[PDB]
């Protein structure tokens, strides 16, 4: 019972918001990430890094505000406030996009603090640490998208800017430049997300519709008691319903709930790997056999060749303003267009 | 019985068979390295290190042999293309043979250790249970690691007993294996300084010797022993995987950004050298130095080496490839045969135009020609009806200086447009697309492929760290929570401190 | 302890939220960001 | 030599067979287009 | 179509290798007592 | 063809800027989150019924009457991960929330498409921010519009004879 | 009988104090003209 | 810069007013903890 | 010499140590004053 | 159940609202004045509606040099006068 | 060969559906 | 278990399983080295990053 054990006593007190040792990392890093985002979206411009207004103070709404990435000439600079770019000037640091790296780094260490908190509480309450393990998927996504992706690219400029429309641009950029929908790792991510949402909806509806009558109310929530040993719904009835509707059904509740962990976690991990490839421009952009055939046969058309024409439109129309460090002047006659439009 | 994903857990309390499984893994990795090297040797074309180097040929292990000194073949060639040198035993074939023989010897040792699993050395002498003193094992292995790290730096890399390492000039023109002196200043932490690599292995190896001695002699604190579960071998696996993902993220970054350990003559240029126009500026510098001294434009550009012009071409950028565009870079654009020479574009008014280069993001890019102040003077238009800057309208011609088309001038607009579509890629080269059935579609270099594998593997290894670390610290609840879990422990307001029964 | 009834608190707090968000939607049609 | 006591039987039930074969065949259905390119 | 010449064997082994791994493990499970 | 439908739909309707698609995204992201959350929390609180050399799923028998996990322990964990009143202690309320969140969101996503069918499109903030002189100050919404224009002008590149794509 | 300043008090005020400051700032922004 | 006083003027006059009403009860919480 | 970014490094190192040192001194001090009842 | 006072008890008490009917409007008015005095522009460097461009400037003042970026912004700001 | 491959895998999936539904391990109440 | 010639030589090196030092031991020394290692990693990170620029340290292929 030295000073360490006395400090360990206080950090793990049963209070309203648990602290723990992880709370030393989680709480300041998460609050600065959140507070940095709310600060930038309320007050900070993107005029010098992107040529964009991006705060409420400039006139943007909630959908259009962002803490935008630094200028492409920053490279992968950490953009520390005391670093050689800002040199301690907070105002210049904000104008250089120093808030973006502030949010991304405090957010990264905050996420590390959150998984440590999951591990710490699970160890203290005596449960298995599967919630910490499932949280590795959001960590893999944040690390691949906001860190590994721009680190493979020219600068932090091409990471997502922390904002709603800014994120939508990032989606459209990945379509037009990376053809990211064609990527099988993204497709595995889509199956994990939509499968997990299916599993969320299907499991919740099945439980709620195979409930045992454990009370007289027509509003059935009161008939559950948190200390009951018994199942509140009929696994046998649920199993027979789905076996006859759909052909298969869960018969093991433990496997069912593991599969609910597995599906969206595996999906997000799969999507992270595809983005790691896109950090190097290792895209699933084309199918070579279709390109050889289309180049020699001008009647050969698929939805895939149609999507590449859309991709070429996206690149030529968006690049001069989306990449204003390149100083793209595309004269109007060079622009790919269809007839009339 | 055991589920399929837990079959290897039979080794957890069996040090003899853990060693056997590790020996078999080591036999497989060493056998891969030999068989990979023999495959590469069977396919590598050594005849042109200027325009067909190893990094154009999908060579993966060949640069790793070349980085540390192995440059010759028993068949008589070297990777720098020099003639008539003798490599001794340690050629590329001799490395590959050494790895194969080592693979077989490790296989036999794996068999022995698998059969003779029940050795007395693995037993605790006070209980007769299987017991490994993992803290002392760490100090022994750290001591051995530091000895080898020191020896690699002090003897191999310095040339004192050993070949040295691959070093090159800033433009990757004149690289060779050379002995490297250690840099003990702050420039030893410059990743582009080879002398810092020598001083690292000397200093860190000495530190590894001292720390290994410490860990041999000093027992763990019981606070650290109990908290890190130092009697459970899975704690070592968890932290080893953590160290291993850290190192893989490091090697991915230094491959992608370039360092003294990732030479462009071995792995290809970086994407950042295209981004910053690193080779184009040195090409233009040398041309202006010649033109200031009275060389003509033909003479100034004919003095640029083909190897330097080849780096200034986007088909050597490691960021132009595709995930399923498989194989060597030569499978894409073809085998580079010759520099065509530098294209100079001029309008009918005689003013020089400049083709806007393709950035690495763009699978396709329009052809736009600007003057020296960035104003657009010519282009290849999409819609033609209101076009004002067509090559026909502006009378655009192209002249070549240096290379194959030196002195030649072209004026017919299809021919001038076609070289302009090539000039978006940088310097224009003549390719052999027929030998490999080259499809014309850019592929990444070994620098690109190494970076992708090692970043993906490092990311997946982060899951393994989390998984095995969770398995270590929560070993008591791995098969489930205590069925007599006190609800007071998990209900609020019973214990002062969470999960402490003494605080009730 | 319990001097102002919680339904009064919730109603006034819920109405001030409406007023402030309502001002934000008003500001979408006036001044900065309104395109005029 | 006496048997190794660390040995354990291995299982894979039928549902796990069906799940794994579903996973392998769907992954092959997904990736085969990219393997053919 | 001019497809990858290794694509057929890459697909065939991608199926057959882990499929037979599961078949081996399943059948030896059923033959247990 | 699905991806072609999506890209053209964004070009013509700006679906990303429609709040019903955004509610739809919150449905599926939330559904995937809550799937992983409910799966992990139940798996974390499974009652020990098996040894180390067996799958924990064998600890559950089909049709058994006792619950196979400790919901009080799971609530005790999750109520300490966030705070106590953010965590469900009622499994019926929990499972209704698991049904209700993805379903309502996907309902809204369906009404997104179905009302963009009648060309009530996502939010248009093109040229919404204007300086003191009148210069357009671009936002991220104007960058979205530049991408939308490139999709618009290229889609069905032979099908339009007149300058507006009216359906 | 209860305390007044706890960790929970700090956690509440680190969010609520800047939130009310920001809402006043954003309200003022609705009256700026170009 | 006169405005840093103006922006902090209500923040100051709120804290000192809140700590005026809470000082008889903030001392009693400090006393039983001490 | 001490370049400006080397001075910036020492400022960033000291500022971090001050933030870590003040926080741990506050957390230790509160822990010693409000102990557990065992 | 962790010892702190319930939120329903606090926000319904008169003493909470005696304190907070001053503190809550004071923080709101302080935020209002941070914008209305114009301090938010000076602290954050955000352009006012008349200071995005010079009077005949159509070009965006994009930062193009990493280590002279602080000086470029300052130069861009001196170009507005 | 490509079309054969894709149809083959598809037919194996559909066969797997048949065995997974009609030759499943029967869920047993115990 | 099987005694061997090499096994009996290596025997002292695998004899002190579970042997610990009392209490905190050399933990405060270890934390000092971890702190120095963290600072060392930050130095080499910021040199490579161009955040820390030192005289005579040109982080470029030009060297
Ligand atoms: C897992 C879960 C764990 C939980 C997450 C924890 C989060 C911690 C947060 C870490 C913060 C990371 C900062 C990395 C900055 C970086 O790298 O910054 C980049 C710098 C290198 O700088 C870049 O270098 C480039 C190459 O330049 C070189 O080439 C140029 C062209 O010739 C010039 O010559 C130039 O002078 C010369 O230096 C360009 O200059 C770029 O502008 C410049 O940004 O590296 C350096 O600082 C260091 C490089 C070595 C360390 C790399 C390890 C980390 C990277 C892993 C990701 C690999 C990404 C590959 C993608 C796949
Ligand atoms: C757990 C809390 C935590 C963590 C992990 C971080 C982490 C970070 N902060 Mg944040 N920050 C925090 C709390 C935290 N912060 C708080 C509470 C505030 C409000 C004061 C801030 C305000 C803040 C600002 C304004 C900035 C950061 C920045 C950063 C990043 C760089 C920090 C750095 O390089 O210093 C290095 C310091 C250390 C690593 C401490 C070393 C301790 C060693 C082990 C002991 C040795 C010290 C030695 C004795 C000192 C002697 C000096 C002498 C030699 C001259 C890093 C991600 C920067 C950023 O976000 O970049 C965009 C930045 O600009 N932080
Ligand atoms: C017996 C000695 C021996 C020697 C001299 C070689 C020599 C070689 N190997 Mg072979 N190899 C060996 C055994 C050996 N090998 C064994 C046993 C295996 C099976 C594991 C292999 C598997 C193998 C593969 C797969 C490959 C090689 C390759 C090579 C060539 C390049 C080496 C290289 O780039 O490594 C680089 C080595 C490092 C970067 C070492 C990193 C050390 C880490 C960072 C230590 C981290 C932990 C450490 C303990 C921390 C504490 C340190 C302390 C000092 C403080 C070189 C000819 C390459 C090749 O060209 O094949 C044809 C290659 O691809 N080898
Ligand atoms: C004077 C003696 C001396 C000299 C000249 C060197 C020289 C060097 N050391 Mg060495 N070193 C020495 C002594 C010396 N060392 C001693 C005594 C030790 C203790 C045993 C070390 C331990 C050590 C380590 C651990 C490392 C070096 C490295 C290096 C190289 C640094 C440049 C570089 O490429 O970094 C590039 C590496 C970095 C900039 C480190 C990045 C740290 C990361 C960012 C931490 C975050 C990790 C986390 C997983 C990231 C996840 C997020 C991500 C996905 C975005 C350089 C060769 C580094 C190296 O090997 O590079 C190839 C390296 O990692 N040294
Ligand atoms: C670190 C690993 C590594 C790297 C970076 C390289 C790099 C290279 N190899 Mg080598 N090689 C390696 C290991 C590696 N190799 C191994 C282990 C073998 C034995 C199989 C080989 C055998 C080999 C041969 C025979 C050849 C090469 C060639 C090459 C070159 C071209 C690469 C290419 O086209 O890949 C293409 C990469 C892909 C198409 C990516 C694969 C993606 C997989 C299939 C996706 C998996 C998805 C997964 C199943 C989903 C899981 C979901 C689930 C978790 C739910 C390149 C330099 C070629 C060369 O040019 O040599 C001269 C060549 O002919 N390699
Ligand atoms: C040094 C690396 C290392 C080592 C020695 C181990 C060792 C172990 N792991 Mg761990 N693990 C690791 C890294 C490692 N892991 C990584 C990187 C991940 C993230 C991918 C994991 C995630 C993980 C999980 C989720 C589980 C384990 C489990 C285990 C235990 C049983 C393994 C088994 O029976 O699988 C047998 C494997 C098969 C029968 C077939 C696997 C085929 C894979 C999916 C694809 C083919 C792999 C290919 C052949 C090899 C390429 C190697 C690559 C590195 C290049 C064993 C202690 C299990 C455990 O803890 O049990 C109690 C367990 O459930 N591991
Ligand atoms: C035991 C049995 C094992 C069975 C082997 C299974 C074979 C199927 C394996 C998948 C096939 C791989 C597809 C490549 C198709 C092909 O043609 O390649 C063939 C290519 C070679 O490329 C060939 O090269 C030739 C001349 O060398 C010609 O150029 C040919 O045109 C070109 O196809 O070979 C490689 O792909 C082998 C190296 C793979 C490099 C791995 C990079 C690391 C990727 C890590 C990603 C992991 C992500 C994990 C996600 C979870
Ligand atoms: C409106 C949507 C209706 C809510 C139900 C939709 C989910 C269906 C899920 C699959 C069935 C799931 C299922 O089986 O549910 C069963 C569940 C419990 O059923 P009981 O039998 O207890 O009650 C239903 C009746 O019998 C009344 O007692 O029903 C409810 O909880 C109904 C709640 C009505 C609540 C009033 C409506 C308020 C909804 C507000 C939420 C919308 C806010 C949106 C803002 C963006
Ligand atoms: C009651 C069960 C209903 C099922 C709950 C599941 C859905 C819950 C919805 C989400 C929460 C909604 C609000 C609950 C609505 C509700 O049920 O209220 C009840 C709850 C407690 O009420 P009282 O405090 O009056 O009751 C205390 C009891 O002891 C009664 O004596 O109110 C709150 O917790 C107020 C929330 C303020 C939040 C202060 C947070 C401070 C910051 C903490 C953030 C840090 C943690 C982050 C860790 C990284
Ligand atoms: C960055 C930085 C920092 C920090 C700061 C911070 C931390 C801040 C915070 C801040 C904050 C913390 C703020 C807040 C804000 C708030 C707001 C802005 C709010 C709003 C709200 C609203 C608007 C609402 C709405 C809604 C929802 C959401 C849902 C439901 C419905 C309703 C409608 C109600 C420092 C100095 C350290 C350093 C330098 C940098
Ligand atoms: C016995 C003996 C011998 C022999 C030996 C030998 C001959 C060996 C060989 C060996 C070898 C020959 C081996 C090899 C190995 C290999 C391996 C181990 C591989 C692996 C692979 C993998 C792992 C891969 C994977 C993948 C794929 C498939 C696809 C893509 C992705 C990846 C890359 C992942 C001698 C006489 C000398 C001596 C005495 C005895
Ligand atoms: O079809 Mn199918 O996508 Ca409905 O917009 Mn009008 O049309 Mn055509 O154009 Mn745009
Ligand atoms: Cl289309
Ligand atoms: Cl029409
Ligand atoms: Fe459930
Ligand atoms: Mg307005």
């Amino acid at each position: 019972r030295g000073w360490f054990d006395i400090l360990d006593d206080w950090l793990k007190r049963d209070r309203f918001v648990f602290v723990g040792w992880s709370g030393i990392l989680l709480f300041p890093c998460a609050y600065l990430a959140l507070g940095g985002w709310l600060t930038g979206t309320t007050f900070v411009t993107s005029w010098y890094t992107h040529g964009l207004a991006s705060s409420y103070l400039e006139g943007c709404n909630f959908l259009t505000v962002a803490v935008s990435t630094p200028a492409n000439s920053m490279g992968h600079s950490l953009l520390l406030l005391w670093g050689p770019e800002a040199q301690g000037d907070f105002t210049r640091w904000c104008q250089l996009g120093g808030l973006w790296t502030f949010i991304a780094l405090h957010g990264a260490f905050g996420l590390i603090g959150f998984m440590l908190r999951q591990f710490e509480i699970a160890r203290l309450v005596g449960v298995r640490p599967y919630n910490a393990i499932a949280f590795s998927a959001p960590i893999a996504v944040f690390v691949s998208v906001f860190l590994i992706y721009p680190l493979g690219q020219s600068s932090w400029f091409f990471a997502p800017s922390f904002g709603v429309a800014a994120i939508f641009r990032f989606l459209l950029f990945f379509q037009g430049f990376h053809n990211w929908t064609l990527n099988p790792f993204h497709m595995m991510g889509v199956a994990g997300v939509l499968g997990g949402a299916l599993l969320c909806a299907i499991h919740g509806a099945t439980v709620e519709n195979t409930l045992f009558q454990d009370g007289e109310g027509a509003s059935t929530f009161r008939a559950f008691n948190p200390t009951q040993a018994e199942e509140t719904y009929s696994m046998v009835t649920a199993n027979r319903f789905w076996s006859q509707i759909f052909g298969i059904a869960f018969s093991n509740k433990r496997w069912l709930h593991f599969f609910m962990l597995f599906v969206p976690v595996t999906g997000l991990w799969m999507s992270a790997i595809g983005v790691v490839g896109l950090a190097l421009n290792l895209r699933s952009y084309d199918f070579i056999s279709q390109e050889i055939r289309a180049a020699e046969d001008p009647e050969f058309e698929t939805f895939y060749t149609k999507n590449l024409l859309l991709n070429e439109g996206i690149r030529a129309w968006m690049a001069p303003q989306d990449q204003p460090h390149e100083n793209f002047v595309f004269p109007e006659e060079v622009l790919p267009r269809g007839n009339a439009l | 019985g055991l589920p399929w994903y837990r079959v290897h857990t039979v080794l957890i309390n069996d040090p003899g068979r853990l060693i056997a499984a590790h020996l078999m893994h080591t036999a497989l990795v060493a056998g891969w390295a030999g068989s990979m090297a023999l495959y590469e040797l069977a396919t590598f074309d050594p005849s042109d290190p200027v325009l067909n180097p190893m990094w154009r040929q999908g060579m993966f292990v060949l640069p790793f042999m070349a980085r540390l000194g192995v440059t010759g073949s028993w068949s008589g060639w070297s990777i720098t293309g020099e003639t008539g040198i003798d490599p001794g035993f340690w050629s590329f074939e001799g490395v590959a043979l050494a790895h194969i023989v080592l693979s077989g010897l490790l296989f036999l040792a794996a068999c022995w250790h698998w059969v003779y699993w029940d050795l007395e050395l693995f037993r605790d002498p006070r209980t007769g249970e299987p017991a490994l003193d993992l803290p002392k094992m760490f100090g022994i292995h750290l001591f051995l690691a530091g000895l080898l790290c020191f020896g690699f730096g002090a003897f191999h890399l310095t040339g004192l007993f050993g070949p040295g390492m691959w070093v090159s000039d800033p433009y990757g023109l004149t690289g060779s294996v050379q002995p490297v002196a250690p840099e003990w200043g702050p420039d030893g932490f410059n990743p582009y300084n080879p002398g810092g690599v020598v001083a690292h292995h000397i200093a860190a190896g000495i530190v590894g010797i001292i720390a290994g001695l410490f860990h041999i002699l000093v027992r763990p604190p019981q606070r650290l022993y109990k908290a890190l579960r130092m009697g459970n071998i899975e704690t070592v696996l968890s932290s080893s995987i953590a160290a291993v993902f850290f190192a893989a993220f490091v090697v991915a970054g230094t491959m992608w950004y370039g360092s003294a350990t990732t030479p462009i003559e071995l792995f290809g240029p970086t994407r950042y050298q295209w981004d910053s126009s690193y080779f184009q500026q040195e090409i233009n510098r040398r041309v202006q130095a010649s033109l200031a001294s009275g060389a003509t434009l033909e003479e100034a550009w004919s003095a640029i080496p083909e190897k330097l012009a080849f780096y200034d071409y986007i088909g050597n950028n490691p960021a132009k490839g595709g995930l399923f565009r498989t194989g060597p870079m030569n499978k894409g654009d073809g085998i580079a045969q010759a520099w065509k020479g530098h294209a100079v574009f001029r309008n009918k008014e005689g003013e020089e135009l400049f083709v806007r280069r393709m950035p690495a993001f763009f699978e396709s890019f329009p052809v736009i020609l600007t003057d020296k102040n960035g104003v657009v003077k010519a282009d290849i238009p999409f819609r033609r009806a209101e076009s004002k800057y067509s090559f026909e309208q502006q009378g655009v011609t192209v002249s070549f200086y240096g290379g194959e088309l030196n002195g030649q001038t072209f004026t017919d607009p299809p021919t001038v447009k076609s070289y302009a579509r090539k000039a978006i890629f940088g310097e224009i080269f003549e390719f052999d697309t027929e030998t490999l059935n080259s499809d014309g579609i850019f592929r990444t270099s070994p620098r690109g492929w190494f970076t992708f594998a090692h970043a993906v593997f490092a990311l997946l290894f982060f899951f393994g760290h989390i998984w095995h670390g969770a398995r270590t610290l929560f070993r008591d609840v791995f098969s489930g929570i205590d069925p007599e879990l006190s609800p007071e422990q998990v209900e609020w307001g019973f214990y002062q401190k969470v999960g402490d029964v003494t605080t009730r | 302890g319990g001097r102002i009834p919680l339904w009064i608190v919730a109603t006034v707090a819920g109405m001030g939220v409406i007023v402030i968000v309502g001002l934000f939607f008003y500001g979408a049609y006036a001044g900065l960001g309104s395109s005029l | 030599m006496e048997p190794n006591p660390n040995r354990q039987p291995v299982e894979l039930n039928r549902t796990s067979l069906y799940l794994g074969l579903l996973l392998i065949l769907v992954l092959a259905l997904l990736f085969s287009s990219y393997f053919f390119n | 179509m001019e497809v990858n010449q290794l694509g057929l064997i890459a697909t065939a082994l991608f199926v057959l290798v882990p499929s037979v791994f599961l078949i081996i493990l399943y059948v030896q499970t059923e033959s247990q007592q | 063809g699905t991806f072609n439908f999506m890209i053209v739909f964004q070009a013509e309707h700006n679906i990303l800027m429609h709040p019903f698609h955004q509610l739809g995204v919150a449905g599926v992201f939330g559904g995937a989150l809550f799937c992983a959350m409910h799966g992990s929390l139940v798996t974390s609180s499974l009652i020990r019924e098996t040894t180390e050399t067996e799958s924990a799923n064998y600890g559950y028998k089909f049709g058994q009457e006792e619950e196979t996990y400790n919901i009080v322990a799971a609530h005790g964990y999750f109520g300490r991960l966030i705070f106590q009143y953010a965590s469900f202690n009622n499994s019926r309320s929990l499972h209704f929330f698991l049904a209700a969140w993805p379903v309502v969101g996907v309902w809204f996503a369906a009404l997104g498409i179905s009302t963009m069918a009648f060309n009530l499109n996502g939010f248009n903030f093109n040229h919404s921010v204007i300086d003191a002189k009148g210069n357009v100050i671009n936002t991220w919404a104007d960058i979205i519009n530049r991408a939308n224009l490139g999709m618009e002008v290229m889609h069905e590149r032979n099908a339009h004879n007149f300058p507006l794509d009216l359906a | 009988s209860y305390p007044i300043f706890t960790v929970r008090w700090v956690a509440v005020h680190t969010l609520a104090v800047p939130t009310i400051f920001f809402l006043g700032a954003i309200a003022a922004m609705q009256f700026i003209q170009r | 810069d006169w405005r840093v006083l103006v922006v902090l003027l209500p923040v100051l006059l709120a804290a000192g007013w809140a700590v005026r009403n809470i000082l008889p009860y903030a001392v009693k919480q400090v006393q039983k903890l001490l | 010499t001490i370049t400006p970014s080397l001075k910036g490094f020492f400022i960033g190192l000291l500022s971090g140590a001050v933030v870590l040192g003040l926080t741990f001194a506050v957390l230790i001090a509160i822990s010693q004053i409000d102990k557990v009842q065992r | 159940t962790t010892g702190e006072r319930p939120f329903s008890d606090i926000i319904t008490s008169v003493r909470y609202w005696v304190i907070h009917s001053i503190t809550i409007p004071a923080l709101f008015i302080a935020g209002w004045l941070f914008v209305s005095t114009g301090l938010a522009y000076d602290v954050f460097g955000t352009p006012r509606p008349d200071s995005y461009y010079a009077q005949e400037q159509r070009s965006i003042p994009l930062v193009t040099d990493r280590f002279e970026a602080k000086q470029q912004v300052e130069t861009f700001l001196e170009q507005l006068k | 060969m490509e079309t054969i491959t894709y149809v083959f895998i598809f037919a194996c999936i559909i066969a797997l559906f048949f065995f997974a539904i009609f030759f499943r391990e029967p869920p047993r109440i115990t | 278990a099987r005694r061997t010639w090499l096994g009996d030589i290596l025997r002292p090196l695998n004899s002190e399983y579970g042997k610990v030092a009392p209490g905190w031991g050399t933990t405060p020394l270890m934390a000092v080295f971890m702190g120095l290692f963290l600072v060392f990693l930050l130095i080499i990170l910021e040199i490579y990053n161009s955040t820390l620029i030192l005289d005579g340290v040109n982080v470029s292929w030009k060297a």
